[PDB]
C-alpha cells in the first residue's frame, strides 16, 4: 500500500494563484479518494466524465492535480464550456474534461484583516487561454495603440489582487479549488483505487 | 482599437480597484460609527482621504475617452459618472473658500445653541432644546420665543455665507456646463439617449407642478381640518380664513405635520394600534423583530438574509462600554458585505424601522451584481420608497394578526382606519407642500429669479400660496428661513423626498394589484406574494444601468411620477374630509397679521 500525496496537495499551507496554478503529477500510488472526504464543507463536488462512486474502481496513468484559489462567484467558471476572466485568462478546462471539481471556502485560512493580497488574477490578455494553459507573464498589456512603456493611460498590469478579508460575503470568500485531471495514456495504469 | 474597448478596460481596472478602496473606507466608517473612539476617527479620516484621492486620479484619466464615440449605454453612463471634475473645476482658492463656508455653515447649525433672554446663563441647543419644545409644548408665547430666537440667533449669519455659496455654486455649475446648481441637482433625473424614455432636466419642474395641482385639493381638506382643530384649541390665535402660524406647525419648520396629532384626532375616545405591549408580553428583542422583518421578506419572494448579516450588524445598543449613534442606517460596505446599525428597543415604530431598513438591504443585495458606478438606486428615491412600502405592508392590520400581535378576535372598524389614514396623511401630504415650496424657492434663486434683495420676501410670499403658513413676526431681509433647515445648510436636495414620497404610493398600488387586493389600499398586504415579489426585484436588480423611466414602467407601468395612487389610498379619508369641511371654510387667505 502506497497513499497517493493527495494530503500535501489539499492540506497544504500556502495554494498558488490562479494564474499561477501548481500542477502536481500523481503517479505510482494508490488513490484513496475516500480521504478526500475529511474536508467535510465541500462547497461543491461535481466530476465531469466520470462518477465519484466509480473512481475508486478505474485506474489511471498519470493524474494531474491542479491547485488554486478563486473567489466564491469564480467557481462556477471551474467548468467545461465556461466563460469568464478565470476560464479565460486564467484557468481554462477543455470542452471533453475528464475528472472532477474539489472546492471548499477557506476563509478561515487564505482571509486576513487588511486584506490578503498574496493572491492574484489575470484580467487582461491578448487571447483566451487554451485548455490546460498557463501564462506567469508580467508584461503590461497595450490597450490603447501607443507603444506600451510604463504604466499609464492605457496601459494596465494584467494581474489583479483579491484581497481576502473575512468580514467578506459568501462570494468574495477565498476558495481553495482542486482539479484532478485522469489521464490514461498509452503506459501502464500506475495509479488505482484501494482495492 | 477602438476607444469603447479601452473604455471597458479602463472601467473595469477602476471597478476592481474601487471596490476594495470603498470597502476599507465604509469598513473604516462602521467600526467608528458602532465605536466612537479617537483611533478610529483618525482610520476613517485616512481612508476617506485615500477614497478621495483615488476617485479624483481616476476621474482626471477618465477624460480622455470622449462621451460622443461611446454606443454602450452601461459604459457611456459609467464614463459619465467618472468624468464628473465636481470643484475640481474651480480654482484651489475659490474651492477652499467653499469648502470653509460649507464647514463653518455646518458647524453654526451643529454648534448653534438658544440662551433665555430673562436667564443668559440658561441655554438650550437644538434636538433636546428647541425641538422638544415645539414637539410636546402648546404655550403661544414659548413657541413663539422658541421658533423666532431659532432664526434670529442662527439666521442673519448663514445668509452672509449662504450668498457666497449660491455664487460659488453656480460659478461651479455653469463651469461643469450646466444652466445653474438647481440643473446640477436635477441631472439626476436626466435620461438621455435612450429612445421614447428621455427625460430632461426642465420636464422635472413640470411634472413636479403638474403633481402638485393635483394634490392640490387633498392638501386643502386637511389643511381647513387642521386649522380648524388648532382654533377649537388655540382660541383668539388663528383665523377661519387665513393661513396657520408658523410656530404652532408642531415642528420647528413646519415639514412634518406628525406632532399635531394630539390635537387634530379624529377619535380620541379609541387608541390607535400599538402593538408595543403584546411584544413586551411576548418576550420579543431585537433578533425577534428582524426574524419576522426577514420572514416577511422571504414571504414575498426575495432571499433571506445573509450570516454575515447576523454576525457583523449591531441589533442592539452595545451600553455604556462602547460610544455609538444610534440613527437606523442601512449599510452596504461591497463585497457580499450587509449590515446594519440600529439601536433597536421594544417598540412597533422600531419594528417598522428595521422593515424599512431591510428593504434598503434587500435594494442594495439586488443590485449587486452591477457594476461599481451603477450599485444605486435608479434614483435618488428609489430607495425611501422601497423602504416606504416595506414599512406600510409591514403595519397593516392584517400583518399583525397574521404574525401574532393583534388577537385574533380584533375588529377593524372605520374609524380606527380613518384615525390611521390622517396620521400617515399628517406625516406624508403635510411635507409634500413645504419640500415643493423649499425646492422651487431654492431652484429659482439659483436661477437668478431672487438675486439678492427680495429671498426672503419671495420665500414668505411662496409659503403663504403653497402651504399657507403665515408669519407670526414680521421678518425683514437681513432674516433667512431657508438656511435654517438642515438640509439646505448642508448642501443636500430636497426633491428627492417629493419624488419617493409619489414613487411609494406607485409601488404599493402596482404591487397590491400584482397581489390581487380586493378593497382598500390601506389595508392591502404583499405578504405571502410571490408575483409581487418577482415584479419588485425586476427593478431592484436594475440599479442605474437602466433609466428610472423604464424601472417605473417595469413596476407601475408609467414613465412618469403618478399621484393618482397616493390619491386612490387617500380616497376614504378625503370623503371623510369632504364632509367634515362641508360646514366650514376651505382655502386660505394671504392677508393677515404681520
Amino acid at each position: 500500500t502506497n497513499l497517493c500525496p493527495f494530503h500535501e496537495v489539499f492540506n497544504a499551507t500556502t495554494f498558488a494563484s490562479v494564474y499561477a496554478w501548481n500542477r502536481t503529477r500523481i503517479s505510482n500510488c494508490v488513490a484513496d479518494y475516500s480521504v478526500l472526504y475529511n474536508f467535510a464543507p465541500f462547497f461543491a463536488f461535481k466530476c465531469y466524465g466520470v462518477s465519484p462512486t466509480k473512481l475508486n474502481d478505474l485506474c489511471f496513468t498519470n493524474v494531474y492535480a491542479d491547485s488554486f484559489v478563486i473567489k466564491g462567484n469564480e467557481v462556477s467558471q471551474i467548468a467545461p464550456g465556461q466563460t469568464g476572466n478565470i476560464a479565460d485568462y486564467n484557468y481554462k478546462l477543455p470542452d471533453d474534461f475528464t475528472g472532477c471539481v474539489i472546492a471548499w471556502n477557506s476563509n478561515k485560512l487564505d482571509s486576513k484583516h487588511s486584506g490578503n493580497y498574496d493572491y492574484w488574477y489575470r484580467s487582461l490578455r491578448k487571447s483566451k487561454l487554451k485548455p490546460f494553459e498557463r501564462d506567469i507573464s508580467t508584461e503590461i498589456y497595450q490597450a490603447g495603440n501607443k507603444p506600451c512603456k510604463g504604466k499609464g493611460p492605457n496601459c494596465y498590469f494584467p494581474l489583479q489582487s483579491y484581497g481576502f478579508r473575512p468580514t467578506y460575503g459568501v462570494g468574495h470568500q477565498p476558495y481553495r479549488v482542486v482539479v484532478l485531471s485522469f489521464e490514461l495514456l498509452h503506459a501502464p495504469a500506475t495509479v488505482c483505487g484501494p482495492k | 482599437s477602438t476607444i469603447e474597448e479601452q473604455a471597458k478596460t479602463f472601467l473595469d481596472k477602476f471597478n476592481h480597484e474601487a471596490e476594495d478602496l470603498f470597502y476599507q473606507s465604509s469598513l473604516a466608517s462602521w467600526n467608528y460609527n458602532t465605536n466612537i473612539t479617537e483611533e478610529n476617527v483618525q482610520n476613517m479620516n485616512n481612508a476617506g482621504d485615500k477614497w478621495s484621492a483615488f476617485l479624483k486620479e481616476q476621474s482626471t484619466l477618465a477624460q480622455m475617452y470622449p462621451l460622443q464615440e461611446i454606443q454602450n449605454l452601461t459604459v457611456k453612463l459609467q464614463l459619465q459618472a467618472l468624468q464628473q471634475n465636481g470643484s475640481s473645476v474651480l480654482s484651489e482658492d475659490k474651492s477652499k473658500r467653499l469648502n470653509t463656508i460649507l464647514n463653518t455653515m455646518s458647524t453654526i447649525y451643529s454648534t448653534g445653541k438658544v440662551c433665555n433672554p430673562d436667564n443668559p446663563q440658561e441655554c438650550l441647543l437644538l434636538e433636546p432644546g428647541l425641538n422638544e419644545i415645539m414637539a410636546n409644548s402648546l404655550d403661544y408665547n414659548e413657541r413663539l420665543w422658541a421658533w423666532e430666537s431659532w432664526r434670529s440667533e442662527v439666521g442673519k449669519q448663514l445668509r452672509p455665507l449662504y450668498e457666497e455659496y449660491v455664487v460659488l455654486k453656480n460659478e461651479m455649475a455653469r463651469a461643469n456646463h450646466y444652466e445653474d446648481y438647481g440643473d446640477y441637482w436635477r441631472g439626476d433625473y436626466e435620461v438621455n439617449g435612450v429612445d421614447g424614455y428621455d427625460y430632461s432636466r426642465g420636464q422635472l419642474i413640470e411634472d413636479v407642478e403638474h403633481t402638485f395641482e393635483e394634490i392640490k385639493p387633498l392638501y386643502e381638506h386637511l389643511h381647513a381640518y387642521v386649522r380648524a382643530k388648532l382654533m377649537n384649541a388655540y382660541p383668539s390665535y388663528i383665523s377661519p380664513i387665513g393661513c396657520l402660524p408658523a410656530h404652532l406647525l408642531g415642528d420647528m419648520w413646519g415639514r412634518f405635520w406628525t406632532n399635531l396629532y394630539s390635537l387634530t384626532v379624529p377619535f380620541g375616545q379609541k387608541p390607535n394600534i400599538d402593538v408595543t405591549d403584546a411584544m413586551v408580553d411576548q418576550a420579543w428583542d431585537a433578533q425577534r423583530i428582524f426574524k419576522e422583518a426577514e420572514k416577511f421578506f422571504v414571504s414575498v419572494g426575495l432571499p433571506n438574509m445573509t450570516q454575515g448579516f447576523w454576525e457583523n450588524s449591531m441589533l442592539t445598543d452595545p451600553g455604556n462600554v462602547q460610544k455609538a449613534v444610534c440613527h437606523p442606517t442601512a449599510w452596504d460596505l461591497g463585497k457580499g458585505d450587509f449590515r446594519i446599525l440600529m439601536c433597536t428597543k421594544v417598540t412597533m415604530d422600531d419594528f417598522l424601522t428595521a422593515h424599512h431598513e431591510m428593504g434598503h438591504i434587500q435594494y442594495d443585495m439586488a443590485y449587486a451584481a452591477q457594476p461599481f458606478l451603477l450599485r444605486n438606486g435608479a434614483n435618488e428615491g428609489f430607495h425611501e420608497a422601497v423602504g416606504e412600502i416595506m414599512s406600510l405592508s409591514a403595519a397593516t392590520p392584517k400583518h399583525l394578526k397574521s404574525i401574532g400581535l393583534l388577537s385574533p378576535d380584533f375588529q377593524e372598524d372605520n374609524e380606527t382606519e380613518i384615525n390611521f389614514l390622517l396620521k400617515q396623511a399628517l406625516t406624508i401630504v403635510g411635507t409634500l407642500p413645504f419640500t415643493y415650496m423649499l425646492e422651487k424657492w431654492r431652484w429659482m434663486v439659483f436661477k437668478g429669479e431672487i438675486p439678492k434683495d427680495q429671498w426672503m420676501k419671495k420665500w414668505w410670499e411662496m409659503k403663504r400660496e403653497i402651504v399657507g403658513v403665515v408669519e407670526p413676526v414680521p421678518h425683514d431681509e437681513t432674516y433667512c428661513d431657508p438656511a435654517s433647515l438642515f438640509h439646505v445648510s448642508n448642501d443636500y436636495s430636497f426633491i428627492r423626498y417629493y419624488t419617493r414620497t409619489l414613487y411609494q404610493f406607485q409601488f404599493q398600488e402596482a404591487l397590491c394589484q400584482a397581489a390581487k387586493h380586493e378593497g382598500p389600499l390601506h389595508k392591502c398586504d404583499i405578504s405571502n406574494s410571490t408575483e409581487a415579489g418577482q415584479k419588485l426585484f425586476n427593478m431592484l436588480r436594475l440599479g442605474k444601468s437602466e433609466p428610472w423611466t423604464l424601472a417605473l414602467e417595469n413596476v407601475v407601468g408609467a414613465k412618469n411620477m403618478n399621484v393618482r395612487p397616493l390619491l386612490n389610498y387617500f380616497e376614504p379619508l378625503f370623503t371623510w374630509l369632504k364632509d367634515q369641511n362641508k360646514n366650514s371654510f376651505v382655502g386660505w387667505s394671504t392677508d393677515w397679521s404681520p
